């Protein structure tokens, strides 16, 4: 009855849906493919026929061709439906403007066809769920063009976005900071509630409590593909304290254009140390509202909290959850707003977390997902302005942009947009 | 899709291709009759980028093979894997160029050029997305430098939308191969400013420090030269043709590592490089491979970075490797060496990893840089041609042919600017 | 009790025929001849005899004797009646004249004869079915020469015809303009309804649904004898709604001079992709509507509807169909004449379609053939006529006409009347 | 049905004529004693369009062998498939012409030409649905360019409505065979205007470069030569002799091919056409053939159609293909050179596609196209024949045969309204 489509773009976004699609095969017992060996569980994201295949109900698309071919050369070949395997020519090479303007206008009208035919299939739509990468190309471009369109042709439908937001210090390309803005401006009016998650971030988690020296990106997306898990299991799956998708939007969302939850998993603990601790309820959430924690390298305590999702799982006591959650309230260093004296939303699912095979997470008895929105995240914009600013200012990489359909308007609209941005969430940040 | 076209040019530019297609054909597994006889299946399926089927499984280069004597072409059809080569590809004249910029540009080439472009435009039309053009030549002579720059001219001219990217040895600072260098050069690179995306400058004296100081190669031959430029014309299209964590397309790089549009000359680099008897001492690990990427004496390029400052930089990595290591190695390399990078560019590293390394190697990666410091090369080579051009030293040789004085001069002005303009933005704002 | 007489002519209608009658004797279980292993349904296209021969109630005609005597060396050799395959001694060179006035009036008396001796032996006539092209030489001048000799000796009965439509690019002969207007010219009036079909269109079907880089002129015939099929078929099998030949007529037909319904078949699916579709009846009856599987290059929203008529196959509920039309009929894009408000004729068939062993279709359930009169084919018409009136203003080609029999004055006829019919077009697209 | 009788005429016909029977004798599987040996049964069906059946199995051509004198014929009996003719076809005088048109059509062919119309009809009154004539002959000679000229007159004289196509060998300019080409060119010109209805011009000069540049033969005979027009015969009848996806009948290329009565001078081509060491460096597909066939460089004419455009053209394929590639290829070459293609024809090519290729070739395809570039052949004459004319050049060896001044002005006058002809048609609209 319920459902969700799932739009995956660029390199980042096609690569932690392997990540999820893997997961979720899991969970609901699949093999790999269509095929489940002799239920309204799976229906959420998969399409079911007549041979006992079911089909995946997301979209793969990505301009450039080299990592969705891997796809349908992979384990998971015979699982999605081969036009939703979406390829372009040629890649933005790393350019906003190719995304959106010169690439994008050769691909949007191909991708939407795949959405309307998903859409009206479904008994009833209930979101969208976008995972796409914040630093460029594929991922700031098309993602807002493809953004843009939804928003008419669905309006009011929930759009949900996952994003790999920028790390304060490493960083993969030179020309992150022209692209994530120009994504920023052109998706704030179009996206209700978008989730960030920093590579560095999760880099010190699967070091700092994972016992690994190792990471590659396929680890990371395994610790993103529970996220979604977590978020979606309402859903899927029954549970004590359902959570839909469109509940989000209001509770995380005050103003309109302040819609940039943090996110948390608390029992990210490797197997061997798994066995001296116990893993209880208020050590878990506890765990949450710590910085050494966090998903994305923002310090919670630099502002003030407006609105967190505790999204729980497994064996977890109602009872256990009001308490640890009333003890975090009483703490002074976790300062919320002064407006939001209602400033929990609390979510409890039966399912426990399933650890994929060759990973590296415990068989953890009860997890916890946390989404918050926090004020300190403007600093980090800030930074990200920063960088913008110089590059600018010198007109370091505009004649590429200028060059593929764009215009130097864009820029200073671009970052004046920001600019009220960051003036928004410090007019959020006082009282009286 | 995403195909490449290689465009020889001159002595060397043929001497380093055929070189060139021997490595690349030996990762792609073809044989040098054509046929395909390699392992992974991988290697096969991006194999159109450089390579078109016929019958039999043969696999042809998508090269042309282009000089105005028939000799060094005649070399290299009768080395090793010089039959894989299409005939129809070998475009050359009788009568070559003395060396002098104006006989391969105006007189000589100018009547050869129209058919080599009867062959490019036959290469560039079969396939399904053209990407760019690969141009390999030499700066010191006359075909390469005058003839390549003509071709280079009419690509341009007929493909503006594609990227241009040519690898191009320049000449030396402590010795020369030839006298009329400064007039070749520059000459050469009032072409290249304008009309290509990404030149990766290469000088034989700095290969040999390398086979001298790392390599530790007693008796060097250009085969061995060739190799090194081999490489790293490969590991600068490896995304192309292999699958990777994150990939970098040609024009990926070109966008992160071209700021302003003139100042797009790079110095490539390669690793890991060690000697037969040093390899038992080397853990042969990420942290390693990133400490002498960035070494001044690892560097194919004359030019020093120390004496300037980076505007940007790439490494491409090959071979399976931890993410963390290179994020991590890359931002120390930025945070010790801060006064090395240009400080209005918050990100001065682009980083691009593939799953397949080169045979015999667990582990390699590929240094670009385009640092300010390459304006030495520049300026060194203009007070070579005010020198010679202050008492018309040479000119009747290029003046007979149809040049003037004036170009020599707009050759030169140009030159002074390029240098220019990299100095400025060698400073911090404001 | 039903019947149908089937007239190939030239070589696209004899090679159309190949491919029908190679998929009646599948449909029916005949075995390539006259003879069925040890029933009313073969009957309405086979004639039989006491020895147990089936023969074909067709007749294959062609001026030239290259195609007609690949079928009497065929695997079909022993299957049609030796007097049926009539071959005449020159082709038409691909005039129009030679066809109408000098090489046809030497056969047409020997096949309308053999028309004679089929008819004669019919419980009950109920129509024609015509394949012939409409690039010219036989198609265009024999058909109508043949055409005008049916409208006299059997007058009211129903006479369909298939006609291979001129391509808006694509193009095989040089004078197909001049035969396409001429023919049309001498068959308005004696044709009710004549269905079309492009081999440009065909060849994008087969390479965007069915994953086929290297269509033949085998390959269309076959999807175009499936369309035959499901319009035949209610005669020979049972079904929930049944639709006679002599229905399309007044269903699809306002006026008597607007007759040229399009073509569609909608589950043109390769086997590999079906396994991913549900191929549901609300999907395959909105895919009849999309410009992209139309089977002639004319963009339906270029103008009105004003005549659909649906035939279902195999496992199809009506309530399904019902529900699926109505959908149909909200949307705003699909845009109807004022003066149609009832505007669909449904039939719905139990026989499922049959793949031709060694052909590309999927073995699909449930099927629909869509045959819809629409106002932008007016258009097509417009692309022809100023073919021809470039030729005509400097009498490209009219010394080979007017040299076999023909006149300057049929060419000033022949263009007048298709004005009028382009005038006509635009009448009955506007209202009050 | 739709039988084709051959008549030669001359040396240039006769040994051109010898290598085309030598072609299709091949591929209907008939040895050179008469005797067929083929395997597929398909060759056996349509014989009759070229044999006639005698006992024993024997098939004899339906050819005529003519010439004023006996070398010729003496020499196509001796060589190979030179007993496959039948003995009472060689008609043939004993004082031969001199290179004169006068004399090969007024004095020396005019008291043998009834003889030859005696086995003209013969042969055309043994079939069962007579198609048309084929003439092989030279007009820059005597008696092809005069004896042909008279038999063409005579059989469209009493054959008016069946197809009359000549394979003529045109004189070309960069240098000659004769020094009274233009007097015989311009005087059979002005019979074959009047008098066939498809003329396919060929050029010794034109075959050259394609042995030299595509074929790369080092050493070309006539034979070879031959072998190119007599590919280019067969390609043009095969439709009526094999089974195909569209047929194409030699009166169905007259109708596409000749807009108006007068323009009906064509230019074949062929391919595919390779080298033997350069054979495995080709895909041999549609794409490709296609791509070539409309190249000026592989036309068998000097006119080069750049020079103006096409008003018509074709192309029969042979080989099992896909019509998709055909179709949209054809396509293809319309829309990218739209400059080239006449603009009042909405559509310059007609297609046909045999299913059986010729022998020892997957795949075939024949080119005919008539340009209105074909008038700078028929200029470039009329310049050399006003010169001679304008001075009495050598008239009193044609004058002295019967022949009139008066009948040269005509000659020369008709050819000029032709090329004027030809240059109207070539304008837009209005
Ligand atoms: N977590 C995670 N992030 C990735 C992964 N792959 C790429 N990224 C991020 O993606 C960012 C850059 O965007 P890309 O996805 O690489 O580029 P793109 O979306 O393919 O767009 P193009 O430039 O046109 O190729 C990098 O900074 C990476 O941090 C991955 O597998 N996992
Ligand atoms: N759909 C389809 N169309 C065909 C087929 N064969 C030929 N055609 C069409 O027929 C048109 C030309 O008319 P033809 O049928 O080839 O000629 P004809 O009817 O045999 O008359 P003649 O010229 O005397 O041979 C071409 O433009 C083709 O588009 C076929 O097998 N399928
Ligand atoms: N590696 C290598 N370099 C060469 C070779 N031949 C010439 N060079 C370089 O090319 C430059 C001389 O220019 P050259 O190509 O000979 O002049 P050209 O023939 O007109 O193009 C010098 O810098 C040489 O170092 C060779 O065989 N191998
Ligand atoms: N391909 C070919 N061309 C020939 C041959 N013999 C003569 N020609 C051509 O015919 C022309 C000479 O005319 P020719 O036929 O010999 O005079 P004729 O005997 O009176 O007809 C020249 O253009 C020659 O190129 C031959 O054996 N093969
Ligand atoms: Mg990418
Ligand atoms: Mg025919």
């Amino acid at each position: 009855m319920r459902e969700c489509i799932s739009v995956h773009i660029g390199q980042a976004g096609v690569q932690m849906g392997n990540a999820c699609w893997e997961l979720y095969c899991l969970e609901h017992g699949i093999q790999q493919d269509g095929i489940i060996p002799d239920d309204s569980s799976f229906g959420t994201f998969f399409s079911e026929t007549g041979s006992g295949k079911h089909v995946p109900r997301a979209v793969f698309v990505d301009l450039e061709q080299t990592v969705i071919g891997e796809i349908r050369t992979g384990h998971y070949r015979s699982l999605f439906h081969p036009e939703q395997l979406i390829t372009g020519k040629e890649d933005a090479a790393n350019n906003y403007a190719r995304g959106h303007y010169t690439i994008g206008k050769e691909i949007v009208d191909s991708v939407l066809d795949r959405v309307r035919k998903m859409a009206d299939q479904c008994s009833g739509l209930q979101g969208f769920l976008i995972f796409h990468s914040f630093g460029g190309g594929t991922g700031s471009g098309f993602t807002s063009l493809l953004m843009e369109r939804l928003s008419v042709d669905y309006g009011k439908k929930s759009k949900l976005e996952f994003s790999v937001y920028p790390a304060p210090q490493i960083s993969t390309a030179v020309v992150e900071p022209y692209n994530s803005i120009l994504t920023t401006h052109t998706t704030l009016e179009h996206s209700d509630c978008a989730f960030m998650v920093d590579n560095e971030a999760i880099y010190d988690i699967c070091n700092r409590n994972l016992d690994i020296e190792r990471p590659t990106y396929t680890n990371l997306n395994r610790l993103i593909g529970q996220i979604v898990s977590s978020i979606t299991a309402s859903l899927r799956f029954d549970g004590a304290l359902n959570v839909d998708l469109t509940e989000f939007q209001t509770n995380l969302v005050p103003y309109p254009r302040i819609h940039f939850p943090l996110v948390t998993y608390s029992p990210i603990i490797s197997a061997e140390k798994a066995y001296h601790e116990q893993l209880s309820v208020p050590e878990i959430t506890n765990a949450c509202f710590e910085y050494s924690n966090q998903m994305v390298k923002c310090d919670p305590r630099r502002g003030k909290y407006m609105a967190c999702c505790l999204l729980y799982r497994g064996d977890v006591v109602p009872k256990d959850v009001n308490a640890a959650i009333a003890t975090i309230k009483t703490r002074k260093s976790i300062q919320f707003v002064d407006w939001c004296p209602t400033g929990f939303k609390v979510g409890i699912n039966y399912q426990p977390p399933t650890a994929v095979p060759g990973g590296d997470l415990a068989k953890v008895q009860r997890a916890v997902c946390m989404l918050s929105n926090t004020t300190a995240i403007a600093e980090a914009w800030a930074r990200l302005d920063h960088k913008f600013d110089l590059m600018y200012s010198k007109r370091a990489f505009v004649h590429w942009y200028v060059g593929e359909g764009m215009e130097e308007g864009e820029f200073s609209e671009a970052r004046e947009d920001m600019a009220a941005l960051e003036k928004d969430y410090e007019e959020v940040g006082t009282e009286s | 899709m995403r195909e490449i076209v290689h465009l020889q040019a001159g002595q060397c530019g043929n001497q380093i291709g055929a070189k060139f297609w021997e490595v690349i054909s030996d990762e792609h597994g073809i044989d040098p009759t054509g046929a395909y006889h390699g392992d992974s299946d991988l290697q096969l399926e991006r194999i159109n980028v450089y390579y078109n089927e016929a019958t039999g499984g043969k696999y042809v280069p998508r090269a042309v093979l282009v000089d105005l004597e028939p000799g060094t072409m005649d070399s290299v059809r009768s080395g090793p894997f010089g039959q894989i080569f299409r005939p129809d590809n070998f475009v050359f004249g009788q009568s070559g160029a003395g060396n002098n910029w104006a006989k391969g540009h105006y007189t000589e080439g100018a009547e050869l050029v129209d058919s080599v472009l009867d062959v490019v435009r036959k290469e560039a039309e079969s396939c399904d997305c053209l990407q760019g053009f690969q141009l390999t030549h030499s700066l010191g002579g006359g075909t390469g430098s005058g003839m390549g720059t003509l071709l280079i001219s009419k690509i341009r001219e007929e493909y503006p939308d594609r990227i241009m990217n040519t690898f191009s040895v320049v000449p030396s600072p402590k010795v020369s191969d030839t006298v009329v260098e400064p007039y070749n050069a520059t000459l050469s690179v009032h072409q290249l400013v304008e009309n290509t995306d990404e030149t990766y400058c290469i000088d034989n004296e700095a290969l040999y420090d390398i086979c001298f100081r790392t390599l530790k190669l007693t008796t060097p031959t250009y085969g061995d030269l060739n190799h090194l430029v081999s490489a790293t014309m490969s590991g600068v299209t490896t995304c192309l043709r292999f699958p990777g964590q994150l990939n970098a397309d040609l024009r990926k790089l070109a966008v992160n590592m071209v700021p302003f549009p003139r100042l797009h000359f790079f110095m490539p680099g390669f690793a890991p490089l060690t000697s037969r008897g040093s390899q038992q001492y080397r853990a042969l690990t990420v942290p390693e491979l990133t400490q002498q990427m960035f070494d001044a004496k690892n560097m194919m390029a004359a030019c020093d970075p120390r004496h300037g400052r980076y505007l940007t930089v790439a490494a491409i990595f090959r071979g399976r490797m931890s993410m963390k290591e290179v994020d991590e190695q890359m931002l120390n390399v930025q945070n010790k060496n801060s006064s090395y990078f240009v400080e209005w560019i918050p990100n001065n590293v682009k980083t691009a990893v593939c799953d397949i390394p080169p045979r015999g190697l667990k582990m390699s990666a590929t240094f670009i840089g385009n640092s300010t410091a390459i304006q030495e090369l520049f300026k060194r080579i203009s007070e070579q041609f005010t020198a010679m051009f202050r008492r018309k030293a040479f000119l009747h040789w290029y003046t007979g042919e149809g040049m003037d004085e004036m170009e020599f001069t707009e050759a030169e002005s140009n030159m002074n600017d390029l240098v220019s303009e990299y100095q400025q933005y060698q400073d911090a704002t404001a």
